[PDB]
């Protein structure tokens, strides 16, 4: 930030950019070094009522796997087959 | 919708069911269990002598394309008679997809290499039988990979102990790195965890 | 009681296996010693040798032996691609082991491991 | 519609007559699927799935309209897999996955947790 | 308070020194022993002892959330004082 | 979607074909490339003076080790132990008994800082703020033995880098 | 870019060097820009995503010639398409809390833990047991930036 | 042939006559929630953790003491069931102490257990927590009485199984202190067993106090050699030292108990 | 083609232990007891296998406990007392099998409490 009009003036040309405008030193655009203290959010089970842990208990809602064949018609595949993706139009070709 | 549970999806969980005892349907010879669990994830337990015919059939046949072999890897479980599972994760890029495929085998059993099938299959046998010791027969190019030249024992079985049974160190008077039994300056501290208090219900084992 | 071979259908197939490997180990000893630079003579080497194959001589299940022949064939085939270096060729005569004397007597003086 | 200069994946040779090897490839496959029996599943299914394909391909002259119908990708990895499959149909006639299953697993050997 | 054992050689505040004859304390030996002379045994007990009207009084070391679980102290027995389990601060109940 | 890196056709019209020969032969794409090089040169470099100038760190800051103290002194350690039961590399060995006045106290608080992988678990475990992880990252010893804590050690440190510990903790328990 | 992009030095180390077909990296295992770079249209975060993948607009650079070259091109365009992703992260932050609010899984606030008795249970409990997890075993996946990063959880 | 039929979860199971509903569950590997029962001591019903829906009825039972009757389906897994562990737990911890990293039981603690296994997982309770005195009942058991849940097992164990009439409960209501009401030594034989049997800190060793965690202790099961009786026991160790002596079962020597000199 | 072996399996030779710590191990075969200080069963459902104890030592440095049994951490699980013993059999242990002990059935009446004449009547509640 310190450098002259002409060295601004001849790092410009050479790389052939505006280097002052995005600087790779940081300056005091940064945030401060002390911060007021936080006040953070509770979550959705900070209830005092219809808040029973059963009806919010996924470890227990989780079941064995489904026996689907065990050896103690149109032809399928594991899923539909996967859309063919579509060109960008932000910027197609690099 | 409840903000701390995983979402249940069904449409995958039939889908995947469908293509389960399509799969058994096609290959009863060698396909033993079929399951899908609570998360969508379609397993295939296999005989392990269909471990080429079932993994061909899944990479070539149309609705399948299993082109793409996620990984290959075991489980020791030594109460069971074959103690060691055989995993292959699957991937098919066409249907945007996974199926697992298991077998098993023991210590003295081999298994037919699916290298043929997919040559990633090369490299995870390696490990495999580097850190199992399960033998994978006709396979190109067999021998160690992650342990040490001339290790003795498979680690990841689970009666091999965690710091194993040597340690190296440089001596000054044979002037090299030499091998000696493992002594530790302060034991590692098992602990004993478990509550003894049952917590999933849904899986309790009948008595 | 019908298990699947791994090589050698029976002991007969085993034990010639067993000796296709133990003439390469003993051509190879001579090498090893020349290109590793050992001090051992070829003779403690050779006998270093037998001694790895008579520990194993009580085996009697074709797969028992067959994963020990596949075993020796690895660890001949990283002595002669010279993937060992001299401490993992050397680590079979345990130079720096003191003597743990075998006898009820010197084994209670020391502690108490049986 | 003319001709594609690239399919886009690298060492797939774009296709100079697609609708021409698509019906060989599948007239092929249906040929080989002869010789498995009426009741295997691969059978009725791969012969559902082959017709399917060699349908649309006779009903669609323009690449563009059938690669859409289709829905496997660029013709030439439809031709790829219609080679896979055929290789794949001979195979399972060695194989013969139809037959009852081989051997049941031992009691425990899918239960866990143990 | 920090002493000096007969061999001169300081006693931590958990009662730790080398007797005299055992050969470990030659690592001390062109260096020094680590010893923390802010003994909390020692301490705690300047403390003065605080007076309170409720039979109950509670307890979170002081500073909130920065101290440390909140515990409830009974002050019936009038023989001895209420002491917190955590951080050692004596109660009493005046009269 | 998606979008092509590498795809793109030439023009072939005497010009842009003559454009590309000026740039074989004129080299002014390797030109183009020492002009980036000078720019830098005349940058003023992101060098700092070290020691006499630090980088940035936050109060969060995961370094040495210490054991703690209420205000009046007394060590807020009570030996629960939970520390040495999640630290994942097994650093910590405690050892406790009734003290002298019936308070419940270690006699041995040792970590392995060669053990510590410098997690932070223990100070999240600790129910009285006793261990904690404090801003020194520069205690290199000449040998192994001096990072073998034991109590006497993390002690001190409390003593020494509590008026840093504090004022960082203050500015971030609001966040725990 | 300026530096390596156009530069014939540059290209001349990496066009044509280590050429891939596309079947040979599937059948390899390859994944990530290792299979982009030979043309193959996939990427975990568009066809399996994770987290808010789906609530983002980027896009997957594609090679065509699957060389040393088109990979360096993708990866380049990669860091591109994060900084695209990064900021609409920074304007799509939504409030709330931050972990589970189911303290058998995640401990509960420090404050809580102080002053709540189950609080203080859960916390001593989930510090030295942990948390149970239901028997099972999954494949889970994410486009990590080298590839597929998994692990088969058991 | 006296069998009767009864249904846990549905599932069938047979049992005589007079076996309770927390019986019937144990046969099909359920154990219900418990913290009043012990099977070697009288049934007391009295801590409400055991309580179970019986299909078709509007009311839960205590399942430690409701004798089953034929043909109900115990349903240990209901929402009512859930519910009522839910609220149980809940008065339980209301007045319980913040006490668990200095409290010896931690780790080891059925209500630490049962509370994560059973109850909620967060407070809605916003007042003051009761506190209670503690009382010297001798050299070997310490006892931090505001731990206690009033499950009253060591009462009925000292006049039970000690033969000791010296405890009991005194006042009611919230305020009801188990004790002896006078300054009173409880120095039996079998009074370290107390220890055992009392689900939270509220009794501990006194010469085990603070020394060890239950994690860290490696379990060597042996015999006691103190007398001629042959208890089986478990001696507790860590880092090469012994810790504590505990009891193992066995049915047909020491049940579950030792004495004193043995502990 | 299955061949027909007929010895008791080994594996010993390729296990890669040393000769040590296979003849020289006890192994013992055992269901947990219940731990007493809780009511808890759930941890007496599973076989376990552990090795015999051997010495540890104070560390001169820390005095922490230091070992040079390899085995001295390891601990087998298995669903049946046959699985363990099939897995000590394979690998050369010597082997001791503890019974498992099922607490003894009892009969729990709460109207005894309240006995007209039998001395289950009680004296408080
Ligand atoms: C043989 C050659 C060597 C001997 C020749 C000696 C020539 C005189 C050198 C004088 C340099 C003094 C620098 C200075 O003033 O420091 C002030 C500085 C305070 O300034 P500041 O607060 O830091 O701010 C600096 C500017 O903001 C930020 O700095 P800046 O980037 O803005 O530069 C300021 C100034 C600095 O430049 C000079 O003053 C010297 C210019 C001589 C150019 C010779 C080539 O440059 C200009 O004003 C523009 C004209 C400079 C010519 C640029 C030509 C570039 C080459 C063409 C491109 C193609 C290349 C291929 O104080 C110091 O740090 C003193 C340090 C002393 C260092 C040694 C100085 C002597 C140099 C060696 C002498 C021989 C021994
Ligand atoms: C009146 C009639 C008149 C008759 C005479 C008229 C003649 C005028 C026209 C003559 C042609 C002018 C150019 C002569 C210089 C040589 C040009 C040349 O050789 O460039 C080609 C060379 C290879 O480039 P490439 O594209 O990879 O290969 C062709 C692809 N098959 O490219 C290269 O050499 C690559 C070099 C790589 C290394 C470069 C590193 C240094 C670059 C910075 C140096 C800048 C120049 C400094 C000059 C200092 C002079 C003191
Ligand atoms: S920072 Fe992590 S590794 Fe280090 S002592 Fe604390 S918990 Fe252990
Ligand atoms: S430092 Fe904290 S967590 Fe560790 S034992 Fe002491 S009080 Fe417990
Ligand atoms: S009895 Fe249990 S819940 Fe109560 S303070 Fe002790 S460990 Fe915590
Ligand atoms: S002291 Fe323990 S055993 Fe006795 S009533 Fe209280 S909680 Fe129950
Ligand atoms: S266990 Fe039934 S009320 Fe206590
Ligand atoms: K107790
Ligand atoms: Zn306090």
């Amino acid at each position: 930030a310190s450098a002259t009009r002409f060295i601004q003036w001849l790092r410009n040309w050479a790389s052939g950019r505006d280097l002052q405008a995005k600087l790779q030193l940081r300056y005091q655009e940064i945030s401060k070094r002390t911060q007021p203290p936080p006040k953070l959010p509770v979550g959705p089970s900070h209830k005092l009522s219809n808040n029973y842990y059963c009806t919010r208990d996924g470890r227990r809602e989780a079941m064995p796997p489904s026996i689907v064949m065990s050896s103690q018609k149109k032809a399928v595949s594991p899923a539909p087959p996967i859309k063919r993706w579509e060109l960008s139009q932000d910027e197609p070709y690099l | 919708t409840r903000p701390t549970v995983r979402p249940r999806n069904d449409v995958a969980h039939k889908q995947l069911s469908a293509f389960g005892e399509y799969v058994a349907e096609i290959l009863p010879k060698y396909v033993q269990q079929v399951q899908v669990s609570c998360f969508n994830e379609l397993e295939i337990c296999i005989h392990p002598d269909g471990v080429i015919p079932v993994l061909t059939f899944l990479r070539d046949h149309s609705n399948a394309q299993f082109k793409s072999l996620a990984d290959l890897t075991a489980v020791d479980i030594p109460t069971r008679q074959n103690r060691f599972e055989i995993v292959y994760n699957l991937l098919s890029l066409r249907f945007n997809s996974r199926i697992r495929v298991k077998t098993y085998t023991d210590e003295l059993t081999p298994i037919e290499s699916s290298v043929p099938v997919y040559k990633a299959a090369n490299w995870y046998e390696r490990e495999i039988w580097d850190m199992f010791g399960v033998f994978f027969a006709n396979h190109p190019d067999l021998r160690r990979i992650l342990t040490d030249y001339g290790f003795e024992g498979h680690p990841f079985r689970k009666d091999f102990p965690l710091s194993g049974y040597v340690e190296l160190r440089y001596d000054d008077e044979v002037k090299r790195v030499v091998a000696e039994p493992v002594e530790l300056a302060q034991e590692f501290r098992k602990f004993d965890l478990n509550s003894p208090w049952e917590a999933f219900p849904a899986y309790r084992q009948p008595p | 009681t019908s298990v699947k071979p791994i090589f050698s259908r029976d002991m007969n197939e085993a034990k010639r296996r067993v000796r296709e490997l133990y003439r390469a180990w003993y051509r190879e000893v001579p090498n090893t010693v020349h290109l590793f630079q050992l001090d051992i003579s070829v003779k403690q080497g050779r006998d270093k040798v037998r001694e790895m194959f008579k520990k194993n001589a009580h085996i009697t299940d074709p797969r028992v032996v067959d994963l020990l022949v596949i075993k020796g064939k690895m660890e001949l085939e990283e002595t002669i691609k010279v993937w060992k270096q001299r401490t993992h060729v050397m680590r079979f005569f345990h130079e720096t082991e003191a003597p743990r004397p075998k006898d009820f007597l010197s084994k209670f003086y020391v502690g108490h491991d049986p | 519609g003319l001709l594609k200069k690239t399919t886009g994946l690298v060492g797939l040779a774009v296709c100079e007559t697609p609708h021409e090897r698509l019906k060989i490839l599948y007239t092929k496959i249906l040929d080989v699927l002869g010789h498995i029996p009426k009741n295997a599943a691969y059978r009725k299914y791969t012969e559902q799935i082959t017709n399917e394909k060699l349908s649309m391909v006779k009903a669609e002259p323009d690449v563009k309209k059938l690669e859409e119908r289709l829905q496997g990708g660029q013709i030439e990895e439809v031709i790829l897999q219609a080679e896979n499959e055929l290789s794949l149909a001979r195979k399972m006639i060695q194989w013969k996955p139809w037959e009852p299953l081989v051997e049941e697993p031992p009691a425990s050997q899918w239960k866990w947790p143990i | 308070g920090v002493r000096t054992s007969p061999t001169g050689e300081k006693v931590t505040h958990t009662g730790q020194v080398y007797d005299d004859g055992d050969y470990r304390k030659v690592r001390f030996v062109g260096r020094q022993k680590e010893v923390n002379e802010n003994f909390a045994i020692d301490l705690i007990a300047e403390q003065p002892v605080s007076q309170v009207g409720s039979r109950v009084i509670s307890c979170d070391g002081g500073g909130g959330a920065l101290g440390h679980p909140r515990v409830y102290i009974n002050l019936d027995k009038e023989t001895k004082t209420g002491t917190c389990g955590y951080c050692g601060l004596q109660f009493r109940q005046q009269h | 979607t998606y979008k092509y890196v590498n795809l793109r056709e030439p023009s072939m019209d005497m010009k842009s074909v003559t454009d590309r020969a000026a740039q074989t032969l004129l080299w002014t794409e390797l030109i183009r490339g020492l002009g980036m090089t000078l720019s830098y040169l005349f940058r003023e470099p992101a060098t700092i003076n070290y020691p006499f100038e630090k980088g940035p760190l936050s109060p969060r800051f995961r370094g040495e080790h210490a054991l703690r103290r209420y205000p009046s002194g007394e060590e807020r350690c009570i030996a629960c132990k939970l520390c040495e039961a999640v630290c994942p590399a097994q650093a910590i060995t405690i050892e406790a008994e009734p003290r002298a006045d019936g308070s419940r106290r270690t006699t041995r608080y040792d970590i392995d800082m060669t053990k510590c992988i410098y997690c932070g678990f223990c100070q999240e475990a600790c129910p009285v703020d006793a261990i904690v992880e404090g801003p020194n990252f520069e205690f290199s010893t000449e040998t192994h033995e001096e990072l073998l804590y034991n109590k006497e050690k993390l002690l001190n440190n409390g003593d020494k880098w509590e008026a840093e510990i504090a004022a960082n903790i203050q500015a971030d328990y609001l966040y725990r | 870019e300026e530096m390596l992009t156009n530069n014939r030095i540059w290209r001349n180390r990496t066009v044509d060097i280590g050429i891939v077909t596309a079947e040979d990296a599937l059948n390899y295992g390859f994944s990530g820009v290792m299979l982009r770079g030979s043309g193959i249209q996939w990427d975990l975060r568009k066809t399996q995503p994770y987290d808010v993948y789906d609530q983002v607009e980027f896009d997957v650079p594609i090679g065509s010639r699957g060389d040393c070259y088109d990979r360096y091109l993708c990866r380049v365009e990669e860091m591109r398409q994060s900084i695209r992703i990064i900021s609409q992260c920074l304007n799509k932050m939504p409030p709330g809390e931050i972990k589970v609010d189911d303290a058998k899984v995640s401990p509960p606030k420090r404050a809580e833990m102080k002053t709540s008795m189950e609080s203080l249970i859960h916390h001593f409990k989930l510090y030295t047991e942990g948390y149970q997890v239901p028997p099972g075993a999954t494949y889970t996946a994410i486009e990590a930036p080298k590839g597929e990063f998994g692990v088969y959880l058991v | 042939s006296n069998l009767i039929e009864v249904f846990v979860d549905g599932q069938s199971v047979m049992v005589e006559p007079g076996t309770t509903v927390l019986q019937a569950c144990e046969k099909v590997g359920m154990q219900i929630p418990r913290f009043c029962y012990h099977e070697r001591l009288s049934v007391a019903g009295n801590c409400r953790m055991c309580l179970v829906e019986i299909e078709k009825a509007p009311k839960v039972v205590a399942a430690c003491a409701m004798p089953v009757m034929k043909g109900w389906n115990i349903l240990t897994n209901s929402e009512k069931t859930k519910k009522a562990r839910e609220g149980v737990m809940e008065f339980l911890l209301a007045n319980h102490p913040l006490d668990c990293p200095i409290c010896d039981q931690g780790g080891e603690c059925d209500l630490q257990d049962q509370s994560m296994m059973f109850g909620s997982d967060r407070s809605r309770f916003l007042e003051g927590k009761r506190a209670v005195e503690d009382k010297n009942i001798g050299p070997l058991v310490k006892t931090i009485m505001t731990r206690c849940i009033q499950c009253t097992r060591c009462i009925r164990f000292a006049s039970e199984i000690a033969g000791v009439d010296d405890l009991g409960t005194t006042g009611r209501g919230n305020d009801m202190q188990v004790g002896t009401y006078i300054e009173k030594m409880f120095m039996s034989e079998l009074s370290g067993n107390i220890i055992d049997i009392c689900p939270v800190g509220a009794l501990t060793s006194k010469p085990y106090a603070f020394t060890a965690r239950p994690w860290e202790t490696r379990k060597t099961e042996s015999i006691d050699v103190m007398d001629a009786v042959g208890s089986n026991i478990v001696v507790s160790t860590r880092t090469g030292e012994v810790m504590r002596i505990l009891p193992r079962m066995h049915e047909d020597i020491n049940e579950e108990w030792i004495s004193d000199k043995t502990r | 083609q299955l061949i027909t072996v007929d010895e008791k399996l080994d594996i010993t030779t390729i296990t890669g232990v040393p000769e040590e710590h296979i003849k020289t191990r006890k192994a013992r075969i055992f269901v947990p007891a219940r731990n007493n200080m809780q009511s808890g069963v759930n941890n007496t459902k599973k076989w376990k296998m552990e090795f015999d104890t051997r010495e540890r030592w104070e560390n001169p440095l820390m005095g922490w406990a230091s070992t040079a049994d390899p085995l001295s951490n390891l601990v087998l699980t298995f669903s049946t007392k046959e699985d363990a013993v099939a897995f000590a059999e394979k690998n050369g242990w010597s082997y001791d099998v503890e019974e498992r002990k099922v607490p003894k059935p009892k009969s729990k009446s709460y109207g005894a409490n309240f006995s007209w004449n039998k001395r289950t009547r009680v004296s408080t509640k």
